[PDB]
RNA sequence: AUGGAGAGGA
């Protein structure tokens, strides 16, 4: 196709390692910012506690639930609770869930995210399932209970952005590097003897040419080819963090354009 | 709590100086500033 | 002395302070909740009403608002209760305690107050978050840092009290200060470590950036200056742009120790008309210095032109610096393989030079210097034998620190750091002293039970041969511990004695003002000086100026 | 404050994007100015960090014990064995732009503690309120919605500037004013003010 | 982990701080100032243990 | 030679051979009279002390004496025309300016100087902290105590 | 005081990995540096998240009511 | 010592001398010695100077001293402050101290000297002598809570 | 305690519009567009794209104080080009690049396994 | 609106006085033995080797906000590789019949020595410097 | 069994203590330049060698990592501060009742430890988080 | 005592204090809606009026200065020159 | 509200 040129080179359920060819740094970057903290997700945003005779205190669990990853795939057909025409939450905008556990055993009863339970009408949307990469099948580790210890919750999860708190962060760790052997001289390397024996090569170096000493500095060259990898918390599959990343940057770019027409 | 149980008070000719002898009996580092600096110590 | 000379007072406040790069020099970042509490009585006036009745309407807990409205009878409508607070018709004359607002004049303060400058006036920019914020530069006259300091703020309550604040006490009016007939506020840390950075000849800046920086200077005339380089690419030099922050008619001339209208070392500093011509910018220029840029721009342009100078030099340098960046790692405290070997020998000789003096003196061959003991001239010797070794090893390290070394860079910039700060870090820490003399014989005739008695050798008496980078040994440590403490002890006692000096010093002169016969007297009319300072002049407007009648040849004078 | 006199208060908070980033995607929880480093020669700090990076990577604990043979060099040789520049340096990229930082940055794990004294335990503001009984002067301490003492020493300051009306005002309408009655003769307050 | 060495009085934990004093029953000689009639002084703080 | 003195002359000069854009290959238009005689009766209105009587006026000649050694040394005829080729209007300014720039510097009656002179000495004493002389805070303590009982008394013979 | 859900700095989910961490040390008996690497915690901020955490909760359960 | 002094030829050139330095002070007898320049001899005791060479020359050393404590420390304070402080000490005739014995003795209003050290007794005997108060002092109008004759209140304003 | 809600970072308040456009009094043909509730994410990328546009004299942005999400983009264009149009195309271009970045990635994502 | 000086030069020194991007150039004039040059040359843009010969000009010609190109469709007094714009600050008598000028192209300075550039090299704010080949 | 003895200052005065048992008394006879420079074995008499130098330190000081790479006064500050460093002060905070008690939500055993934290129970009850510190000038906030 | 319109040493320059206190005293009067003696050129701040009132020397106040002997000198905000 | 002690911040 016409412009920017993605070459996927390593792909998993949670890592996309890709060259991005022919872009401004300004764009290669502003995509990343968006992938970090501008694509919506769903995570717990109101906890009502019925009973809590646990070691942990009320707002401490309340807070831990936030960070619990929820399948936000169809998140785009879920509304923002502040937008929606209800009062507090509803089944258009919120996914209620329940945590129930009570110690029975003599040997520490646990509470896992796998213990959570959808309670709102999903209405068919592929939403708010605690996401579990856990190999034995039980995600996170909410809290621990003694013999006689009870906890009874009702978390209403909402639509949000990592701008509005990094719990709604859909991305985790975004690797990002350009021009492997400072060909642009965008850094001055702190050295002690030999800049190049002291500072190490990043695997990215193979995919670009050496610098060939005898060549004089390339002044007019600019920023191309940006070597990235988006990891995914897993509330959105890898591809969709990038695709939605592209989309929502595209979206909020578009609403400037709209914004003019109103004026 | 630990530190505050192991404390020394000294009321009232140059007794603020960490004197040589404190070696390994009184802590060379731990002490408050100003007010009663080097008058209060820790074991 | 506690309920009359210094009373507790209304309309005050205090909070932790933090600094703020995009705040104006004469501004005081006042958190919204304090802004909500402190009032200024305003009289209802034909001019204001519309902005005032609005301020009532808003009520006492949404910012630009008010509590209490005062009437004819002098009653006191409380606006947090009262059946008529979302009402009220504002008659002329009435007073309307309002929230303190943007661009009010407040007295800002740090204790201990030991200045005119420890109490300034500021303009209240109101902000979120619970701290008072201030411009880094307004640091020195207040003596603040942000290790946790609290600061006071007092609010006038008459129209005249405001006058007196913004006409006498205002920060820009204090910029050039009578103390050392120099100015007291400068350019600190980042700005100063970055302005050196930006400015060295090797710093070139290409278009995209040079457009943003230019935008960043609020007083930009909106005219891109022609680039130094037009060739293969267009670039603008460091100096090039910053020069856009320097107003017009500002000529400055320095020269340093190698400097010749070409500044091969990029020495010195020439500024022809609002544009810099050569030399790196750094403290001596943009400091709190005597000849400095701040000293000039104040006298030459005004106070408020030079208030806004701090603003513009920072807004641009900050920005630059944000995007080049700056660090310090223990890499910066390593020094050459050979420079480490070369330093150790440089100690090891001061080691056999003490040995050899003690070896000499113990054999009664040491001559007692006039008016001092044998014991004394040997002490005086060995101390000046190990100081000359710290400095020699510290130098030998300072000379190895290449231009790219972040510590050596704040030393050149003059942002923080000294020589000795390097000498100790990378080389050897030097001798530890207490009571003025090297480490005592606390134990009987030895220093620590780990030495023999009568051991006057360097190590045994408190020389710290190692560097903070290599690490101190157990004794070295405990010796250092001893010095360290003697420090804290006086810095504790030093300051209590001082604040008493000040207290009499103040209480002695107190009533001395210049009278309308330009004479200098007290309350009784006992003259003290017949012309203030023997020349009639206020210290603010004085300046160092060479008198080129005094020096020079009898000949070259006639010539 | 870290762990070696190196204390400080938060000036601002930046979300993960606005923050500088190492190439592998990491971000700092905390940035501190390189200006608190040359003039308190807090050098342990710098080592700690470098050691704490290798520990977190290698997966063992760091032996920062005082009198040892642990060297910044041995620690370095170690971090090299492990893929990074052996002094704690790491090319970062400015958050806003994505443009490589021209200087490389010192960047590690560094044991850092959170002291008491948080702003909203201090933030105090007064504008009218309670008075002592004895003096009609305002009551002491922020816990009693008190007032700040216009100290003897700060009265010095208002005298310096020339501020006469403000000195009086911070000493009359703030604090206490009072309207006593005087006898044209003797010259005392022995007058019986039978006002009205 | 509570390590003790304190007392409990009216619910509050009070800790006794080691008070340092100058040791009894010991001989000390003190060179004594410029304007004194007594040049040296020998002194004993005498108490029954 | 480097001393504190009101009105920075050199920068009024720079701000003249800037303000009127002045070349260094073309003649002046000053009479040896304009220079010499203006210089002499600029002096006469650099007013610090005003009184029209004998004693006061003799105080005035003394309150300016030191500014004027400069004034004359930098507005001397060979220097004016040779070192900074002023013109008759540009000079008239450089003379006119110096007077206004001067009159600004005079201390204002009101200037509570006691409190000022204390703090100016007291503050940098506060920042004093640490070969055998009494120096620093302890010394300053003797001095102000009018210390009869001084720790380093000492002559210094010539 | 229980595992942090999700590392601070980097953002990744680490909570679900505490149990498996203990087991990779205690039972397979690998060194902590291997266990953390096997759990796929490759970044060193996501690493310290787990190695440094102290499961105090276990001491807290120990109290009665 | 070094000493910058004229060459005949004009230029200030470096002329080094020999200077001698003492522990202890008797001036009454060290200048009346043969051999020494008695126009230049200096004692760090400004309190000697004063009783020996006169009050006015006493002033100059009391200053030079104050100046040295400052400048040696690194600082610079403009002449006029140390001048005023020095002048203040010197102008009662003797060397009036900056303590409750010096400046606080001198006849100035009672309410004033009261707000320094000997707070109670100052008023006691000042209440015995039937002292009258000027009320021109800073301290006293502060105490009376009125507009103290200071900058803003030096003058007086009318129509 | 004085801290503002986080939703003030992308939600407009009462009366606030997404952009104000003003005449820059300094130069001619010069515009200073304020941008309530946005940041470097957007500002940076419009300024860098507003530059390849061969018909533009000046393009810069600046986050006044970072307590607030807002920024001033100033653009000066040629004799004839109106700056708004310079923005207009500057954005459309961005959207088209991204519209194509998306399809290209999508195409490549589909060929990979795992 | 026209040239102001012209000459070919021969470089006899390069100086990376601890700079990477700049060098100080000590060259002489082929022709007039009363002439030499001292100039800072951005060696990362246009490398200057020693033993080189370079052609130096002044002009003042081919001041409103610098425009970008679009002048990529405009004439430009450059048939040259390397070009700078600066200010003149001092004009020096080296006695004679000998005279020198000083230029700052924002910090990269210049020393130029001769005599015919009397009536030719104004006291001015203008001054370009064009180096080729 | 008499391998260890109790010494007070008065008696301390009459004995010679070794520092390192190891390096301070085998025979005598290369040296990694990086390791600090130590005096020597000098004087052979040693009645009784020291347990371990680090013991000269108190409860607050033995918390500081490499406190021997630090200009002294600094350790003293750190020493009065760690006493105001929020954390778990007892495992029984739920049950206990105090006018003021703060606990850190996620205490962490520091990454660099003194050998004496082991006995100080610090690793077990720490106050402080192992946060990622960038030393840089950023926005200058 | 007096001291006539002639024989005056007192500076015909306005002391910053004199001015700061006139600007205040006027800024007081003005804020209590006393009439204003210049055309408020879009200004409404009771003080920033009084500066415009003073730049145009239309303030009818007499600065009474005081010499130590008890004698005093009158000066109008007319005769008085505002340089600063 | 008053008196009195101790710890702590810059
Ligand atoms: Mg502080
Ligand atoms: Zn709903
Ligand atoms: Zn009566
Ligand atoms: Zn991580």
């Amino acid at each position: 196709e016409e412009g920017p040129q993605v070459k996927i080179r390593e792909a998993s359920k949670d890592n996309v390692d890709f060259i991005l060819s022919n872009v401004d740094l300004a764009m290669a970057n502003s995509l990343r910012r968006v992938m970090i903290a501008e694509i919506p997700t769903l995570a717990i945003d109101s906890v009502e506690v019925e009973t809590n005779t646990t070691v942990l205190a009320d707002e401490f669990i309340a807070h831990r639930l936030g960070l619990i990853p929820l399948q936000s795939m169809d998140i785009e057909q879920l509304e923002y609770s502040r937008d929606c025409f209800c009062e507090d939450h509803c089944d258009k905008c919120s996914v209620v869930l329940t945590l129930q556990a009570f110690g029975e055993s003599e040997s520490t009863t646990n509470v896992y995210s796998k213990d959570l339970v959808i309670v709102s009408n999903l209405m068919g949307r592929n939403i708010g399932h605690p996401i579990i990469q856990d190999k034995e099948g039980n995600g996170v580790l909410i809290c621990k209970l003694r013999k006689g210890q009870e906890l009874k919750l009702t978390c209403v999860a909402k639509k949000g952005i990592a701008k509005e708190h990094a719990k709604w962060g859909p991305a985790a760790a975004i690797e990002f590097e350009y021009d492997p052997w400072n060909k642009l001289k965008h850094t001055d390397y702190w050295y002690e003897q030999d800049s190049a024996k002291e500072w190490p090569q990043s695997k990215n170096c193979e995919y670009e040419d050496p610098p060939n000493e005898g060549d004089p500095f390339d002044y007019k060259a600019q920023a191309d080819t940006f070597y990235m990898n988006v990891e995914s918390v897993g509330s959105i599959p890898v591809d969709q963090v990038v695709v939605r990343g592209i989309d929502t940057l595209q979206k909020k770019v578009a609403s400037i354009l709209l914004a003019l027409t109103q004026m | 709590t630990l530190s505050h149980l192991r404390r020394t008070n000294t009321p009232i000719a140059k007794p603020r100086q960490l004197h040589n002898t404190h070696w390994g009996l009184v802590c060379p580092a731990e002490t408050p500033e100003g007010q009663a600096c080097g008058l209060v110590k820790n074991l | 002395r506690g309920n009359l000379m210094g009373k507790r007072v209304d309309f005050s406040a205090r909070t932790v302070i933090s600094g703020d790069p995009n705040l104006e020099l004469d501004q005081v970042g006042v958190p919204k909740s304090i802004a909500k509490t402190l009032t200024y009585p305003e009289v209802v006036t034909p001019y204001n009403i519309d902005r005032l009745t609005q301020l009532v309407r808003n009520g006492p807990n949404e910012h630009p608002g008010a509590k209490y409205v005062i009437r004819d009878s002098g009653d006191r409508i409380d606006l947090r209760y009262s059946k008529r607070a979302g009402d009220i018709q504002l008659q002329y004359g009435w007073k309307v305690e309002r929230h303190i607002m943007d661009n009010d004049p407040v007295l800002f303060n740090r204790q201990p107050s030991l200045h005119k400058m420890s109490m300034m006036a500021h303009r209240v920019k109101v902000i979120p978050y619970s701290t008072f914020r201030l411009n880094l530069s307004v640091t020195s006259p207040y003596n603040a840092d942000f290790d946790g300091d609290e600061m006071n703020l007092h609010v006038p309550q008459s129209e005249e009290t405001r006058a007196e604040l913004s006409q006498l006490c205002a920060v820009p009016l204090q910029i050039v200060s009578p103390q050392s007939n120099k100015p007291c506020m400068g350019i600190v840390q980042d700005t100063l470590c970055g302005i050196r950075k930006l400015t060295l000849r090797d710093t070139f800046i290409e278009l995209d950036q040079v457009l943003n920086m230019l935008y960043w200077v609020p007083d930009w005339d909106g005219v891109i200056p022609t680039p130094a380089i037009i060739k293969p690419k267009p670039l603008w030099s460091g100096k090039q742009i910053l020069s856009v922050a320097i107003p017009n008619g500002i000529h400055l001339q320095r020269f340093d120790e190698g400097t010749t209208l070409l500044s091969p070392k990029d020495n010195g500093m020439l500024i022809i008309d609002g544009q810099i011509i050569f030399g790196v910018v750094e403290k001596k220029t943009v400091g709190s210095s005597n000849g400095g840029l701040i000293h000039v721009v104040t006298r030459e342009k005004g106070p408020q032109v030079c208030a806004k100078l701090f603003g513009n030099i920072q807004k641009v340098v900050n920005f630059w610096l944000l995007h080049n960046g700056f660090s310090t790692g223990i890499g910066d405290t390593i020094a050459d393989g050979p420079t480490m070997r070369e330093i150790t020998e440089t100690i090891a000789e001061a080691k056999k030079k003490v040995l050899d003096v003690t070896k000499e003196a113990q054999a009664n061959l040491l001559t007692a210097k006039h008016g001092m003991t044998l014991r004394e001239s040997f002490e005086d010797n060995v101390v000046r034998f190990l100081n000359e070794a710290r400095d020699k090893a510290g130098r030998l390290a300072e000379v190895n620190l290449k231009d790219l070394n972040n510590v050596k860079q704040m030393v050149m910039a003059g942002s923080k750091g000294s020589f000795i700060n390097i000498a100790q870090m990378s080389a050897c820490v030097g001798q530890q002293s207490v009571e003025g003399k090297r480490i005592a014989f606390g134990f009987v005739d030895r220093t620590l039970p780990h030495f023999s008695k009568d051991d006057y050798s360097p190590e045994s008496k408190g020389f710290v041969e190692n560097s903070y980078l290599r690490g101190l040994t157990p004794q070295e440590f405990f010796f250092h511990a001893m010095g360290g403490r003697e420090g804290l002890i006086d810095t504790a006692v030093k300051t209590a004695e001082t604040g008493y000096i000040q207290r009499r010093l103040v209480k002695a002169l107190e009533d001395i003002m210049v009278h309308y016969d330009n004479t200098t007297r007290n309350s009784l009319g006992n003259v003290i000086q017949f012309i203030y300072g023997e020349d009639g002049m206020d210290a603010a407007h004085i300046e160092k100026q060479s008198l080129d009648t005094i020096g020079g040849s009898d000949a070259a004078f006639e010539k | 404050a870290s762990r070696h006199g190196q204390k400080g208060t938060i000036g601002i908070t930046y979300r993960r994007e606005d923050m500088p980033f190492t190439a592998e995607g990491i971000v700092p929880d905390l940035i501190i100015n390189p200006h608190a480093i040359p003039s308190r020669m807090t050098v342990a700090h710098l080592i700690e960090c470098l050691l704490s990076k290798v520990a977190a990577l290698s997966g063992n604990e760091g032996d920062a014990s005082p009198f040892t043979d642990i060297t910044v060099e041995g620690i370095s040789k170690l971090l090299r064995e492990h893929g990074y520049q052996s002094r704690g340096f790491e090319v970062m990229y400015n958050g806003h732009t994505g443009k490589k930082l021209m200087a490389q940055i010192f960047f590690g794990p560094t044991y850092y503690q959170r002291l008491r004294h948080m702003v909203d335990d201090k933030i105090h503001a007064r504008a009218r309120g309670p008075m002592q009984v004895l003096t009609r002067q305002p009551v002491e301490g922020r816990s009693r919605d008190g007032g700040l003492r216009f100290g003897e020493m700060e009265r010095d300051c208002m005298i310096a500037h020339g501020a006469a009306s403000f000195l009086k005002e911070r000493l009359m309408e703030a604090s206490d004013a009072f309207r006593v009655h005087i006898c044209g003769i003797c010259g005392l307050m022995t007058v019986i003010a039978k006002l009205n | 982990f509570d390590m003790g060495g304190y007392f409990i009085i009216n619910g509050s934990e009070k800790v006794l701080i080691a008070q340092e004093r100058s040791a009894g029953n010991i001989v000390q000689v003190f060179k004594k100032a410029a304007p004194s009639p007594i040049s040296h002084v020998a002194e004993i703080r005498s108490a029954l243990e | 030679a480097n001393w504190p003195l009101p009105v920075n002359i050199r920068r009024i000069i720079q701000n003249a051979q800037q303000t009127f854009h002045i070349d260094h290959t073309k003649p002046s238009d000053l009479t040896i009279k304009d220079i010499v005689l203006g210089v002499k009766d600029l002096q006469e209105n650099l007013l610090v002390l005003r009184g029209k009587n004998e004693i006061i006026q003799n105080a005035q000649r003394d309150a300016v004496t030191l500014f004027c050694c400069l004034l004359r040394s930098r507005l001397a005829t060979r220097r004016v025309l040779q070192e900074y080729r002023l013109t008759k209007q540009a000079f008239d300014w450089v003379l006119s300016n110096i007077e206004a720039q001067f009159l600004r510097s005079v201390v204002h009656p009101g200037e509570m100087v006691g409190v000022l002179a204390a703090q100016s000495i007291g503050e940098p004493a506060t920042q004093m902290t640490l070969k055998k002389v009494t120096s620093g805070v302890p010394r300053l303590k003797e001095i102000l105590n009018v210390a009869k009982n001084m720790k380093t008394p000492s002559l210094t013979v010539y | 005081m229980i595992v942090p859900v999700r590392c601070f700095s980097c953002g990744k989910v680490v909570g679900d990995k505490w149990e498996s961490y203990l087991n990779l040390l205690q039972e397979d008996e690998l060194d902590e540096g291997t266990a953390l690497s096997r759990l796929g915690l490759k970044r060193y901020c996501c690493r310290r998240m787990i190695l440094t955490h102290v499961d105090l909760i276990e001491k807290f359960l120990r109290y009665n009511p | 010592y070094d000493r910058k002094v004229p060459s005949p030829t004009g230029e200030y050139v470096k002329e080094p001398e020999w200077v001698l330095e003492t522990d202890g002070v008797n001036l009454s007898e060290v200048m009346t010695v043969p051999g020494i320049d008695p126009t230049r001899i200096y004692t760090n005791s400004f309190i000697d100077i004063m009783e020996v060479l006169g009050i006015e020359a006493g002033r100059a050393a009391l200053y030079k001293e104050v100046y040295n404590v400052i400048a040696s420390d690194g600082s610079y304070v403009n002449y006029r402050h140390m001048a005023l402080l020095v002048d203040v000490m010197t102008t009662q005739g003797g060397l009036t101290s900056v303590t409750r014995h010096g400046f606080n003795r001198s006849n100035t209003g009672a309410l004033m000297r009261c707000s320094f050290e000997e707070t109670v007794e100052i008023l006691f005997e000042a209440g015995a002598s039937a002292e009258l108060d000027d009320c021109r002092g800073v301290s006293e109008n502060v105490i009376l809570g009125q507009m103290a004759p200071i900058g803003t209140g030096a003058f007086d304003v009318m129509i | 305690m004085n801290a503002p809600d986080r939703f003030e970072l992308f939600l407009l308040g009462e009366g606030e519009s997404k952009l104000k456009i003003d005449p820059d009094t300094k130069a001619p043909n010069a515009v200073v567009i304020t941008f309530e509730k946005e940041d470097h994410t957007l500002g940076n990328l419009i300024r860098a794209e507003l530059l390849n546009d061969r018909k533009v004299l000046f393009a810069a942005y600046k986050v006044e104080h970072p307590f607030f999400a807002r920024f001033k983009l100033r653009i000066q264009t040629t004799e004839g080009y109106d700056p708004k149009d310079a923005l207009k195309n500057a954005c459309n271009s961005i959207i088209n690049k991204l519209g194509a970045l998306k399809t290209n990635f999508e195409t490549e994502w589909n060929l990979q396994t795992l | 609106s026209n040239t102001l000086f012209d000459d070919i030069f021969q470089v006899s020194e390069v100086d990376p006085g601890r700079y990477n991007k700049v060098c100080r150039i000590e060259a002489a004039s082929t022709t007039q033995d009363q002439c030499k040059l001292t100039l800072d040359i951005n060696v990362e843009l246009f490398p200057v080797a020693a033993q080189d010969s370079l052609t130096v000009t002044i002009a003042s010609s081919l001041t409103r906000s610098w425009r970008p190109p679009q002048a990529g469709d405009r004439s430009l007094a450059d048939d040259y590789d390397y070009v700078m714009y600066g200010t003149a600050y001092k004009f020096e008598e080296v006695s004679k019949d000998l005279i020198a000028v000083y230029y700052s192209f924002g910090g990269l300075l210049m020393r130029l020595e001769g005599n015919y550039r009397n009536l030719n090299n104004l006291k001015q704010e203008n001054a370009y410097l064009l180096i080729r080949r | 069994e008499g391998l260890v003895e109790y010494i007070d200052a008065e008696e301390e005065e009459s004995i010679l203590i070794a520092m390192q048992p190891e390096d301070l008394e085998p025979a005598e006879a290369d040296v990694d330049p990086a390791k600090r420079i130590r005096v020597s074995h000098h004087a052979t008499t040693f009645t009784h060698c020291e347990i371990h130098p680090s013991m000269i330190l108190g409860v607050a000081a033995s918390i500081i990592p490499f406190p021997d790479h630090n200009q002294s006064p600094r350790n003293t500050y750190q020493s009065a501060m760690g006493k105001q460093a929020m954390g778990v002060f007892l495992t029984n905070y739920n049950v206990r009742m105090d006018t003021m008690a703060n606990i850190l939500y996620y205490p962490q055993k520091p990454l660099g430890t003194t050998r004496a934290m082991e006995y100080l129970k610090f690793r077990e009850l720490p106050a402080g988080q192992n946060a990622i510190v960038a030393i840089a000038c950023y926005s200058g906030y | 005592k007096a001291i006539p319109k002639d024989q005056r040493a007192t500076t015909p320059y306005m002391t910053k204090y004199e001015r700061a206190r006139i600007l205040g005293t006027r800024a007081l009067q003005i804020s209590m809606n006393a009439p204003v003696f210049v055309d408020l050129e879009g200004e409404t701040d009771p003080l920033r009026i009084a500066m415009k009132e003073l730049a145009e020397k239309k303030i009818p106040l007499v600065i009474r200065r005081y010499l130590p002997d008890g004698s005093f000198e009158d000066w109008s905000v007319e005769e008085l020159i505002v340089d600063l």
